[PDB]
């Protein structure tokens, strides 16, 4: 749609991969406030607003907090506490037509500036002019809406620029919208520390012959300890031993007799530390 | 559009016991041959819960907005899929989020936003093929939806309805029933089956069930046999006694019983003979009561405000 | 107020090796960041470098390991270097400037006036 | 790449009748709308009217006072406007500029501002007694 009235989008219910949205050849401009552009992934939103629309290439600075001029002042607003990323891309290779472009239209002239995040559906023909203008189209009473007029010979920046603006908001309940949250493959019999599922910790992992219950994920035995965990991505459970540790004593025969020592390492069956168990 | 319902002649609340029922699994852990004590929002056992009926027979069509203060349980024995569906909201009537879930001949839909809810909502089955769908008038603004696998008294259905730390969660199980009425006793555990993120304060709920037609729209109907079963759940101590399958068999209630209450602080079901202390009494206060001296001598405020050369 | 002038462009030969600078003017060099870009005719742009004010650069993948990107703070001039710059990189270049200063990430706000490349043999 | 030409200025005594002419060559624009600005030592830039290339309507200000006419010729590509019974308050340098034309509900509807999309050098008129 045109800037005058941006459709204000709402995703929900996924996982929002901006890693890959990141490193797009088209989007020239991924500036994100308050966040990093990068990690944004670790970070989990509530819900997020996409604030889609066609601008000249020229205005796509004018989309900041803080800003003044045209697009800030009657068109779109962006808040002073903004916080996202303004997702900006030339798309004069379909949105210009040859002739020019009358369909992408922006508001001129107001009476009044715009508070952040707001929409005018309204375009009744504007009225400055101190004489009653009673409802004329003429001079001091010129129609607000003026359009981009585009063409594919236009300067480098006058070409249409598709412009998405995603604000994140948190509502009061914890954050349902998230990365990739990317995983490792899995290694057995030698002790690892892992991160299952948001469970930590540090242990060798086995195949168990313990049957779950499908909705159950993990298991503590007496004294709340975990025993064993679910993989979450092949649905099989895996039991937790902490590996060897122990103590270690040394027995000598008196530094009188001699200075030839053994060393007892305490139940550590040490085919893994003459050798006797 | 949905219409009143008339024809309903009013008759006094009626009340059955839950016989060691509306236990479920609190976590996501296995636990095997061992006996657990959970802290948590359950239905006490032996308590007495609201039982509506539905039958033809008046046709005791009840379907009242029933509180939700803490979490709800919610049985149902029926034979011929009588009520179907849930509304829940705080206030019902297009001013904040609601809740809806629906089952009436495919699939279940889970949908949070404001309806126009009247005073009955109901569904209508023809005869089978549904018909009538007469539940909110308007839709506006809707954050969740969700839709399960298209699909087409002998079946006792539980239901466990809680909403706690900004997520909304559901536990139910099915089981075979031979008997006339009253809940039958025994022992089930739910096991859980959603946890919705919706976030919302949901604290008045109804209920949705599909009527039978074979005179008028609002004469002709058969509200069809089948019993559902309210009650409400209290924070309250637990003792679970896991299988090595993992799964919960028994449970003690520690806050009905002496004897519930001295298992739960051994954390046993067998208690030998002896005495053991228990827990402790206190007689709290029941009024509070300040005796500061007399009260005299006030400022010459006159004075000061009236100063009558200001 | 703003200009950007840009130079370089030209004829390439197979695996030859082109230098583009782009001296801005009329505000803050050092503050700023700067940036390049390509447009194939008939195609939309396609960024091909960035560079932060802290001295960090970002290169687009298709041309990762082959674009060059730089800082002349004596002379407040970036500097793009193609090298084994393929045949398949046949578009016209520009220079681009962050539109403000707060916020993380690539900012195009202005252009230049773009060095057309083609491949001639 | 749009060269325009603004002739017809110049000084005279009041009483005389003027023709100004803004030739326009190399527009892309299918639709622009074309308006006379006019500018005087001590006095700020106004314009006073205007034309439309979609339908050939017309907008007079105050200074047109049902005078002025303007008739765009697309035999020429040229904006031809009238002065008809020039006032001494008049002496001012006229205007011509493009503008992009806007479309709203399926109609053709012009606007105009304090700043053109492009602009041209005018020619000062000058009607002493
Ligand atoms: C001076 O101030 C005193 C303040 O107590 C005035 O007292 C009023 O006394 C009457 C008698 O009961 C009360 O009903 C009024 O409420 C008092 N005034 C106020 C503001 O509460 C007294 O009238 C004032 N004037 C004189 C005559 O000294
Ligand atoms: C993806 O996860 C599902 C379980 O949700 C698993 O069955 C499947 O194997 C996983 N995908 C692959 C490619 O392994
Ligand atoms: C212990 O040390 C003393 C002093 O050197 C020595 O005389 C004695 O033989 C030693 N005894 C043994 C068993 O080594
Ligand atoms: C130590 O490990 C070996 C390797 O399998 C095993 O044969 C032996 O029984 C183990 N000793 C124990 C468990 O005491
Ligand atoms: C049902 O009765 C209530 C009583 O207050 C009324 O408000 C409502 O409009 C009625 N609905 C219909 C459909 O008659
Ligand atoms: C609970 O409900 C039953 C069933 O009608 C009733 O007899 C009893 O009085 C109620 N109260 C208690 C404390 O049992
Ligand atoms: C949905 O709720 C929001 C917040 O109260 C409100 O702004 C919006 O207008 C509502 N939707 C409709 C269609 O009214
Ligand atoms: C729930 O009630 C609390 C208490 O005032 C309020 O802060 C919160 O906004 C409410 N949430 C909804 C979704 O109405
Ligand atoms: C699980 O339960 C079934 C029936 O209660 C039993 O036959 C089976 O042995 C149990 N599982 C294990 C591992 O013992
Ligand atoms: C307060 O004064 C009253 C006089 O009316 C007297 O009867 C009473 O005993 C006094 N109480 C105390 C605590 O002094």
């Amino acid at each position: 749609a045109s800037v005058y009235a941006w459709n204000r989008k709402r995703i929900s219910n996924c996982v929002a991969d901006y890693s890959v949205l990141y490193n797009s050849a088209s989007f020239s401009t991924f500036k994100c406030y308050g966040v990093s552009p990068t990690k944004l992934n670790d970070l989990c939103f509530t819900n997020v607003y996409a604030d889609s629309f066609v601008i000249r290439g020229d205005e796509v600075r004018q989309i900041a907090p803080g800003q003044t001029g045209k697009i800030a002042d009657y068109n779109y607003k962006l808040p002073d506490d903004f916080t996202g990323c303004v997702i900006a891309w030339n798309s004069n290779n379909l949105d210009s037509k040859v002739g020019g472009n009358y369909n992408y239209l922006y508001r001129l002239f107001r009476k009044s500036n715009l508070k952040p995040f707001e929409r005018d559906i309204s375009t009744e023909i504007y009225q400055a002019g101190s004489t009653p203008c009673n409802g004329v189209e003429g001079f001091n009473c010129y129609f607000p809406l003026q359009s981009y007029g585009f063409q594919p010979t236009n300067g480098v920046g006058y070409q249409p620029y598709r412009v998405v603006v995603l604000s994140f908001e948190l509502l009061h309940a914890p954050a349902t919208v998230c990365g990739p949250k990317k995983s490792t493959n899995l290694v057995k019999n030698k002790c690892v520390n892992f991160n299952f599922n948001g469970l930590t910790g540090t242990g060798v992992l086995t195949e168990s012959n313990k049957k779950f219950l499908p909705f159950q994920q993990f298991g503590r035995d007496i004294a709340d300890t975990t025993d064993a965990v679910r993989d979450p991505q092949t649905l099989e459970i895996l039991d937790i031993t902490p590996c060897s540790f122990g103590g270690v004593s040394v027995i000598t025969p008196g530094t009188n007799t001699s200075n030839q020592v053994a060393v007892l390492y305490q139940d550590v069956n040490c085919t893994e530390v003459n050798v006797f168990q | 559009q949905c219409v009143n319902l008339t024809t309903r002649t009013q008759l006094p609340p009626a009340y059955t016991n839950s016989f060691t029922r509306g236990v479920y699994y609190p976590d996501k852990v296995f636990r095997s041959s061992v006996l657990h004590s959970t802290q948590d929002l359950f239905l006490p056992f032996f308590s007495n819960v609201t039982w509506f009926h539905a039958i033809h027979v008046t046709k005791r069509f009840d379907n009242p907005v029933l509180p939700f203060n803490d979490g709800v349980y919610f049985a149902s024995t029926e034979k011929s899929n009588i009520i179907r569906g849930w509304i829940f909201g705080t206030t019902l009537d297009s001013k904040t989020q609601s809740l809806l879930i629906v089952n009436n001949a495919t699939n279940v839909v889970i949908k949070v936003c404001e309806f126009q809810f009247c005073n009955d909502p109901f569904l209508g089955v023809y005869y089978w093929m549904e018909s009538e769908f007469r539940v909110y008038s308007s839709a506006n603004n809707c954050t969740f939806e969700y839709v399960s696998q298209p699909f087409l008294f002998k079946n006792l259905r539980e239901f466990v309805f809680k909403n706690i730390d900004g997520y909304f969660k559901i536990y139910s199980k099915h089981t075979p029933i031979n008997l006339v009425r009253d809940l039958p006793q025994g022992f089930s555990a739910l096991e859980p089956l959603v946890d919705l993120p919706i976030g919302i304060n949901i604290t008045r709920f109804q209920t949705l069930l599909a009527l039978h037609r074979s005179g008028d729209s609002s004469s002709g109907w058969t509200a069809g046999a089948a019993a559902y079963y309210v009650g409400y759940l209290q924070p309250r101590t637990f003792l679970l006694k896991y299988n090595e399958n993992g799964t919960i068999t028994d449970a003690v209630d520690c806050a009905l019983d002496p004897l519930s209450e001295t298992k739960c602080t051994l954390k046993s079901f067998t208690v030998e003979k002896g005495i053991y202390q228990t827990s402790n009494f206190r007689v709290q206060p029941t009024e509070s009561i300040v005796r500061f001296p007399n009260i005299t001598n006030l400022c010459p405020f006159g004075e000061v405000f009236n100063a009558t050369r200001f | 107020q703003v200009q950007l002038v840009e130079t370089g462009g030209g004829l390439v030969q197979p695996g030859g090796s082109l230098r583009l600078s782009c001296a801005a003017s009329g505000f803050t060099f050092s503050s700023y960041a700067m940036g390049w870009a390509r447009q194939v005719p008939g195609k939309g742009l396609e960024w091909v470098s960035y560079i932060y004010s802290d001295g960090s650069t970002e290169y687009q993948d298709s041309v990762k390991g082959r674009f060059t990107i730089s800082r002349d703070n004596a002379k407040s001039t970036v500097y793009l270097q193609m090298n084994s710059l393929k045949p398949e990189d046949t578009a016209v270049y520009y220079c681009a400037t962050e539109g403000s200063l707060g916020g993380w990430g690539r900012d195009f706000g202005s252009w230049g006036q773009g060095t057309q490349v083609t491949v001639s043999s | 790449q749009v060269q325009l030409v603004e002739t017809g200025g110049g000084f005279v005594q009041p009483g005389g009748s003027l023709r100004l002419s803004c030739a326009a060559s190399g527009v892309t624009l299918d639709y622009y709308a074309i308006g006379w600005f006019r500018q005087a030592p001590g006095k700020e830039r106004e314009g006073v009217s205007c034309i439309g290339s979609s339908d050939g309507r017309t907008y007079y200000s105050d200074s047109v006072k049902g005078r002025f006419t303007i008739s765009r010729d697309n035999a020429k590509n040229t904006v031809y406007l009238q002065m008809n019974s020039l006032k001494p308050e008049d002496t001012a340098v006229y205007y011509c500029a493009l503008t992009v034309g806007t479309y709203y509900s399926g109609n053709y509807h012009y606007t105009c501002s304090d700043d053109m999309d492009y602009w041209g050098k005018g020619t000062q008129v000058t009607v002493s007694s």
